[PDB]
C-alpha cells in the first residue's frame, strides 16, 4: 500500500496513512553545494541532524468561511532549533525542506486544499499607489491568511484570493511544485523542495527565498454533530543546510 | 574557413536543403540565436513524483 | 574590391531576423553557468501541465473561487445538463486563462488532443456516476442524455480514485486550427449529465464541487507566433 | 527531430486497466491520450514543436523605452536621453519575460532613431544629416549632465554613432548580471534589515543608456525619438509561473487591482447556437 | 557582383568594435622592438600590488601623511575601537584612491580576495596584540571586542616580524559585485581592536603608527569596462 | 586560458608556518590567500582575467580632440581646422595612458565629422552634399594657410575624402615614434643646457592634422564639427604608475593644484549603519 | 584563403564555439586588436626581491 | 572588412529578380505534404488539353 | 562552405557554364525558386482514361 508513508530527518518522524506520493520539486532532490558552483571560499558550516529536522508550525483552523493562508520561508523558521541560530550568526544560508501539510477530517466532511511552493513569490500591495511592509509578507510561524475579498491597508498585501496577491489566476499555481489534499482521498500533502535560486546561497533574512500557500478549492462542509473544527497543521524540515560567512548574530 | 553546414527547416516543397554558417566576431555573444535546439522533458512539471506512475494503473492502492 | 550587389530588404530591420552583430563588450567574462533547478525547454512543457479550469465563470463569479467550482447534487436530476462549454482551447472565456490556453495566445495555429481532467471533492461516502461527452462540430449541442452519449463520452464512476480523464481527441478536418476558432475550425463542445445521480448517506452534505483540469497531450503542438491580447498599456509605466 | 508522438491504433477493450482514472492529489499530471479511452487509427504525426521553442519564442526584437529629445535649448526641453535600463515600462515584452522566474542569456540591441521638424510659420531649413550618440554607463560611470558633457569622451564606455538615413544601429551583449541568471522576481529587499528596495529594483542595476544629436545646433527646434529593442537570443529559462493577469500599474513592482479570472456568460451550461438552417 | 543583403548596424560607428581598415601608411617601417624593463599584461598586475591605505581620512588630513596614520597608544584602552570601514574597494572613500580601488574604477564588477597587510612603526622596544576583525554583511557593525571577534579574525602579535596580513575571503553571494556597491552587494566591515595592549619601556614613545596596505589576491578579477569617476573637465586643455 | 587561481580546501593549523607574517621593508608584497590564515573550502574559480588585458583596456576609440570650421568666408571664422596631434587635451583617454610611462601599438583613427547651418531670419537654402577633406601633414611638410592652399594637393601625405551621410571615415596607422617606445612621461629636457621645453611636448612629434570643406561656398554660413578618435591596437605598455590624482591643468606639463588624497569622514572608525529595523 | 580558425569567448549558454579570420590588407596594423593575448607575470611588480622569499617562512631571520 | 565595391543595380528591386531573404517566420513548421490528385508542372500540360472552339463566333 | 554548383540556363553564344550557390539562412523558404525542374506529365488530362487507347487504332470498337 502506497498510501502509508513515513518520513525520518534528524530526531524526528513523520508518520501517514492517507498520502498520494510524494513530489519531489522540479524532479530535483536537495544536495549540497559542489565545487565547481561554489563562490564563498571559506569552508561552510553543515549542523546536519541540527537544523535538518522536522519543525511544525502554528496550527491553522479550516473554516467553512476560510480563503486560504501563506508562509514565507526560511524567515518563517528565524525562530526555530538551531536552524534559526545559524541564520542569526551566518551571513549566507542554503538549504532544501521537506514540507508536509497534515489536515484530517472524516469521510463524512469535504472539501480540497491546494499545498503549494511558489519560489520567488514577491507579492503586491493592497493601495497600488503605496509600498508592502516586510511585517505584512511574513511574520514568523504565523500564518498570513488570503481574504475572499478586496483589501484596503496601506501597506497590505493584496489579499484576495483568486489574484493570490500576485496578480495571476489561482487555478495556474499548479505550475509549481504542489499537491491537494481531498479530504475524501487524502490526508495530508508532501513537497520536496529543492533549493531554488539564482545564486549558489543567499541570506535568509533579507531573502524568501519561496511562499507555501494553501489555498480551498473546494469549501470544508458538513452536518451536523460533526466535528466543526478541522485545524490545518504546516511541518517543514530543512535538507542539506549549509552556512557560510560566520559573525555576530543579527538583532532581529 | 571554418564553415559549418546544417540542415535547413523543411520548405513548402517537401515529401540541397541545408545551409552554411561562418563566425566571423571572436565573442559567443556576436553569434545568432539557437534556433535549432529541440530537448524536451516536461516530466519535471507533469510528474516530478517521487514514486513512478504507472498510466494503466490506479495512483492510489 | 569584390564586386557586390545589393539586394531588396538591405539595411531594413525585420524583428525576426536573425545575424551576426559586433559585441559592445569584448572578451566579457560570463559569470559561470549554474544548473538550476525546473528549466523550461519548450514551452508545450508548460501546456502539458494541469491547471483548474473556471467553468462557472458567471459575472457573479469571475472573482472568487465559485468560478472553478462545478456542483452536483442529490437527488433526481435526470435531463438536467451539469455543465457545457465550446472547444476553444484559446478562445473559449473558460479555458482562455488556463496555463495551456493563456500559451496558445502567443500563437495562432494549434493542433493535438486535450486532457480535461474531473475531481471529485465531496465526502468519502458520496457516490455517483457522470457521462462526460464530447460531441464534434456539425450538429447542435446535445439538448438530452441521449444526444450527448452518441458522441465521444465517457462514464466516470465515483470512488476510490478521485480523479477521471475525459481525453478530447484531435478529430479536425484539417492538421491544424485557429486559436482565434471561428465557425470554419469549429471543434464541437462538452456536455455533462447524470448518469446515475449522486447518493449520499444520512448526516452528509446534498451539494459537492468538482474540479476541472485542462492540459494539452503528447501530441499537441502550436505553431504561430503571435502577441497575446490580454495584455495592453496607454503609455511608459513608472 | 522536435516532432510530436504518433497515435498508435487501439481497439476495443475490457479488463483492469485505468488509464482514464487517477489522483490529481499526487500532484501527477494525467499522461493519458486519445488511444487510452477509445478506439483509434495508427496516424504518423509530422507536427513539430519548432516554434515553441524557449528560443524560437523570446528571440524576437520588441521594444523596451522610448524617448524623445531636442536640438535647440529652448525652454526646457531636454536635449539628450537619459535611461536606468530595464524590460519592465513594455508589457508586452515585460508579460513573456515574466513567464519563468530566472532568466540566462546574450542578447542583441537594436534602435531606431527618428527626427522631425516641430511645426512653426517661418521654418525654411537645409540641415545636414543628424549623427546621433549613444552611450552606455554601467553602474558607478559618470553620467553626462549636458550635450556638451565630457563624459561623452566614450574613453572606455561603449558608445555608438549613427547617422540617419543608415540601417537601424545595433550590437550584441553577453550575459552582464552577476548571478548566475537574470532574475524577474525577487521576493526580497535590498537591505537585511527586510526594508528598503523590494523586488527587482533590489537587486538588478544594469546600468543606464544615454543618447543626444552630436551635431552643435539646429537654426528651428528638431526633437528625435530614440525606440530600444532587445532580442534575447543563446537562451535559457528556469522556474516557469503563471502568466500574468492584472494590468500592469508601476514598472518597480508586482502591484496589481483585483482582475477577474476570466471574461463571464450566461450560464455554466451556456452555448451558442452556430447552427440555424 | 555577389548579392549581398545589408543588416541593421551597418555604417554605424561602435567605440568598441573591432575591424580591420586600410593602413594610411603603407610598408611602414616600424622602430624595432627594444625590450624594456617591467612591461605589464594585465592591469591585475597593478592591482595585486600593496599600496598605503588612507584610513584616517578625516578633513583635517586629506592633504597630510597623516591621512595614512593608525595611532596606537600605550596604556589601557580595552572596548576602544582603533578603527573602522566598510568593504568597498572601490567606493569605500579609504580603498577608492589606492591602486587597486584606483583600478576597479575602470570597471564596474569585481570579485575575489583583499590582503590588508598592517605595518607596526614604532620602536623595536614597544609590543602589543592588536585584533584585526573582519565581519560579512548581515549584522550591525560590531560594538564590542567580543562581537568583532566572532566574525573572521586575525590577531596580530608586534615582534621582530613587522607587518601582519589579514585576508579579507571572498564570501559573497553571487560571483560578483559591483564596483559601485549597494546594500544588495554588501561585503562587510572591518574592524581593529586591542587584543592585549602595547607595553612600552621608560624613555620610549607611546604613541605609534600603524600603515595600512591594501591589494588584490591570485583569486581577484574586474570585469565591467566603464569610465573612472574621478577626472573630468569643462573644456579643451591648452 | 587566462582564468584566476582556485582556493585550495584548508583544515586546522598549529605550527611554525607563519605565512601572515612578514615584512614589507622587503618591498615584497605578500602572496597570502585565504587558504593560509583559515579553513576554506575547495572551490573551482572560472573567473577569467580576459577583460583587464592592457589589449582590452586600451582598445577602445576615445575622443581626442574637437575643432569647428566654417564654409563661408565672413568674419574672423576659421575655414579650416589644424591640429598639433596629441592626446593629451582629453582627460578621459589622456589618464589611462598616464597609468603606464611608455606605450607601443598601432592605431585606429576614427572622424566623426556633422555639419550644421547657424540661424538666420531668412536661410532658405539647398546645397548639395558636404564633402570633407582630412590631410595629415608629418613634421616638416608644407602647411595651407588657406581652404585653396596648394598643400591640400595631398602629393604624398595620407589624405581622405569623406561625404556626410556615409559612414565615419577611418584608417589604421603603425607605429610611428622614432623611439622604441611612445613616451608618457619625460622629465628631461629639448635643450642640453636643460632648458627650453620640459616633458612630453620636449620629444614627442607626431605631425599635425588639417580639415576643410572641398565645397566651394555655401549660400548662408554653416559650420562642421570634427571629432577625432584614437583605439589602440597591437598594445604593449611598461612600467605601471600612481593614476593621475590632480585635475589636468595644461596639456603640455604636469602642473597641479594640491588635491586631497581622497573623500573625508567622520571618524576613523565611522562606518554607516544600514541596518535599521 | 588563409583562414585561420581560433575560439570564441564563452557564451551565455554553455556548461561550433569558433570563428573564422583573414586578413585582408598588406600592413599588420591593419589587423583587428589582440584581444585574446593572456599573459601574466605579477612577479616584476608583487616580488621584485633578489631572494626568494617563502610564504609559510619569516620575511626577515 | 573585406574591400567591396558596389555594382550598378544595386539596392534595386526587379520583380522577375531571384535572390536569398530572411524569414519572418523562422522554424515554421509546413503543414505535413498531402498527395492531391491532378498536379500540374508546366502550363504546356493544359495548353495540350483540347477544348472547345467557338468558330461561329458572330454578334449574334 | 556547402556550396552546389549547378548548370546555368543555355546563353546566346552556344553550339564554364554552371553557377555556384550557398545557402544563408536557416529556413527553406529563404531559398531562391526552383526554376530548374523540369517535370512532366500531360496524361492526367490528356489521357486520364481507364483503358489505354493506341493512336494508331480505333477509339472505339
Ligand atoms: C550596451 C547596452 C547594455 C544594456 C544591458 C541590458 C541588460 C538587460 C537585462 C534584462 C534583465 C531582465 O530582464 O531580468
Ligand atoms: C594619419 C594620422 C596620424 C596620427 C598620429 C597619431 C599618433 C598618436 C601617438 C600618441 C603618442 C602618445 O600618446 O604618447
Amino acid at each position: 500500500s502506497d498510501r502509508v508513508r513515513s518520513l525520518t530527518l534528524g530526531n524526528s518522524t513523520i508518520t501517514t496513512q492517507e498520502s498520494a506520493n510524494v513530489v519531489v520539486g522540479y524532479g530535483r532532490w536537495p544536495e549540497y553545494l559542489r565545487d565547481d558552483e561554489a563562490t564563498a571560499e571559506d569552508q561552510p558550516t553543515q549542523p546536519d541532524v541540527a537544523t535538518c529536522r522536522f519543525y511544525t508550525l502554528e496550527s491553522v483552523q479550516w473554516e467553512k468561511n476560510s480563503a486560504g493562508w501563506w508562509w514565507k520561508f526560511p524567515e518563517a523558521l528565524k525562530d526555530m532549533g538551531l536552524f534559526g541560530q545559524n541564520m542569526l550568526y551566518h551571513y549566507l544560508g542554503r538549504a532544501g525542506y521537506t514540507i508536509h501539510v497534515q489536515c484530517n477530517a472524516s469521510k463524512f466532511h469535504q472539501g480540497c486544499l491546494l499545498v503549494v511552493c511558489v519560489p520567488e513569490a514577491e507579492m503586491g500591495c493592497s493601495q497600488t499607489d503605496k509600498e508592502v511592509a516586510a511585517m505584512n509578507l511574513t511574520k514568523g510561524e504565523a500564518a498570513h491568511k488570503f481574504e475572499p475579498t478586496k483589501t484596503n491597508g496601506e501597506h497590505t498585501v493584496q489579499s484576495i484570493v483568486c489574484n493570490a496577491g500576485m496578480g495571476v489566476g489561482v487555478g495556474n499555481l499548479t505550475i509549481y511544485p504542489h499537491q491537494w489534499i481531498n479530504l475524501r482521498t487524502n490526508n495530508c500533502a508532501t513537497i520536496v523542495m529543492p533549493y531554488v535560486n539564482s545564486v549558489p546561497m543567499d541570506n535568509m533574512f533579507r531573502h524568501y527565498n519561496f511562499t507555501l500557500m494553501v489555498i480551498p478549492f473546494a469549501p470544508l462542509d458538513y452536518a451536523a454533530q460533526a466535528s466543526e473544527y478541522v485545524p490545518v497543521t504546516v511541518t517543514i524540515a530543512p535538507m542539506c543546510a549549509e552556512y557560510n560567512g560566520l559573525r555576530l548574530a543579527y538583532q532581529q | 574557413m571554418g564553415a559549418q553546414v546544417s540542415t535547413q527547416k523543411t520548405g513548402a516543397h517537401e515529401t540541397i536543403i541545408h545551409y552554411t554558417n561562418i563566425n566571423y566576431y571572436k565573442d559567443a555573444a556576436s553569434n545568432s540565436a539557437n534556433r535549432q535546439d529541440f530537448t524536451q522533458d516536461p516530466g519535471k512539471f507533469t510528474e516530478p513524483v517521487k514514486d513512478i506512475m504507472i498510466k494503466t494503473m490506479p495512483a492510489l492502492n | 574590391g569584390l564586386p557586390v550587389l545589393n539586394t531588396p530588404g538591405s539595411n531594413q530591420f525585420m524583428t525576426s531576423d536573425d545575424f551576426q552583430s559586433p559585441s559592445a563588450m569584448p572578451q566579457f567574462d560570463v559569470t559561470p553557468h549554474m544548473d538550476i533547478p525546473g528549466e523550461v525547454h519548450n514551452l508545450m512543457e508548460i501546456a502539458e501541465v494541469d491547471s483548474v479550469v473556471p467553468v462557472n465563470n458567471i459575472k457573479a463569479n469571475l472573482q472568487s473561487m465559485d468560478a472553478y467550482h462545478i456542483e452536483v447534487n442529490t437527488g433526481n436530476y435526470q435531463g438536467e445538463k451539469i455543465f457545457a462549454f465550446q472547444m476553444q482551447p484559446g478562445l473559449e472565456s473558460v479555458f482562455k486563462r488556463t496555463l495551456m490556453g493563456e500559451i496558445l495566445n502567443y500563437y495562432a495555429h494549434w493542433s493535438g488532443s486535450i486532457k480535461l481532467t474531473f475531481t471529485f471533492c465531496g465526502s468519502a461516502m458520496a457516490t455517483g456516476k457522470l457521462l462526460l461527452a464530447y460531441s464534434p462540430p456539425g450538429a447542435d449541442v446535445p439538448a438530452t442524455r441521449k444526444q450527448a452519449m452518441l458522441g465521444t463520452h465517457m462514464i466516470w464512476d465515483i470512488g476510490l480514485q478521485s480523479s477521471c480523464v475525459l481525453c478530447i481527441p484531435w478529430i479536425s478536418q484539417t492538421h491544424y486550427r485557429l486559436v482565434q476558432q471561428d465557425e470554419y475550425t469549429s471543434a464541437g463542445n462538452v456536455t455533462c449529465w447524470y448518469q446515475t445521480g449522486i447518493v449520499v448517506p444520512p448526516g452528509t452534505p446534498n451539494k459537492c464541487v468538482v474540479l476541472c483540469f485542462a492540459s494539452a497531450c503528447n501530441d499537441f503542438s502550436v505553431r504561430m507566433l503571435r502577441d497575446t491580447p490580454f495584455i495592453g498599456q496607454t503609455a511608459l509605466l513608472q | 527531430i522536435a516532432r510530436v508522438a504518433d497515435t498508435v491504433a487501439s481497439g476495443p477493450s475490457n479488463s483492469t486497466s485505468i488509464p482514464a482514472l487517477t489522483a490529481v492529489e499526487t500532484g501527477h499530471t494525467s499522461q493519458v491520450e486519445p488511444s487510452d479511452t477509445m478506439q483509434t487509427r495508427h496516424v504518423k504525426n509530422y507536427h513539430s514543436r519548432s516554434e515553441s521553442t524557449v528560443e524560437n519564442f523570446l528571440s524576437r526584437s520588441a521594444c523596451v523605452y522610448i524617448e524623445e529629445y531636442y536640438t535647440k535649448d529652448q525652454d526646457n526641453v531636454n536635449r539628450y536621453m537619459s535611461w536606468t535600463i530595464n524590460a519592465r515600462r513594455m508589457v508586452q515584452l515585460r508579460r513573456k519575460f515574466e513567464l519563468f522566474t530566472y532568466m540566462r542569456f546574450d542578447m542583441e540591441i537594436t534602435f531606431v532613431i527618428t527626427s522631425r521638424q516641430l511645426p512653426g510659420t517661418s521654418i525654411a531649413q537645409d540641415m545636414p544629416p543628424l549623427t546621433h550618440q549613444i552611450m552606455y554607463i554601467p553602474p558607478g560611470g559618470p553620467v553626462p549632465n549636458s550635450v556638451t558633457d565630457f563624459a561623452w569622451q566614450t574613453s572606455t564606455n561603449p558608445s555608438i554613432f549613427w547617422t540617419e538615413g543608415n540601417a537601424p544601429p545595433r550590437m550584441s551583449i553577453p550575459f552582464i548580471s552577476i548571478g548566475n541568471a537574470y532574475s524577474n522576481f525577487y521576493d526580497g529587499w535590498s537591505h537585511f534589515s527586510q526594508n528598503g528596495v523590494y523586488g527587482y529594483n533590489a537587486l538588478n542595476n544594469m546600468g543606464k543608456l544615454y543618447a543626444r544629436h552630436v551635431n552643435k545646433d539646429t537654426p528651428y527646434q528638431m526633437s528625435s525619438t530614440i525606440r530600444v529593442y532587445f532580442k534575447p537570443k543563446h537562451i535559457r529559462v528556469w522556474v516557469p509561473r503563471p502568466p500574468r493577469l492584472s494590468p500592469y500599474i508601476k514598472s518597480s513592482n508586482v502591484n496589481f487591482n483585483p482582475t477577474n479570472l476570466t471574461d463571464e456568460r450566461s450560464s455554466i451550461t451556456y452555448v451558442p447556437d452556430t447552427i440555424r438552417p
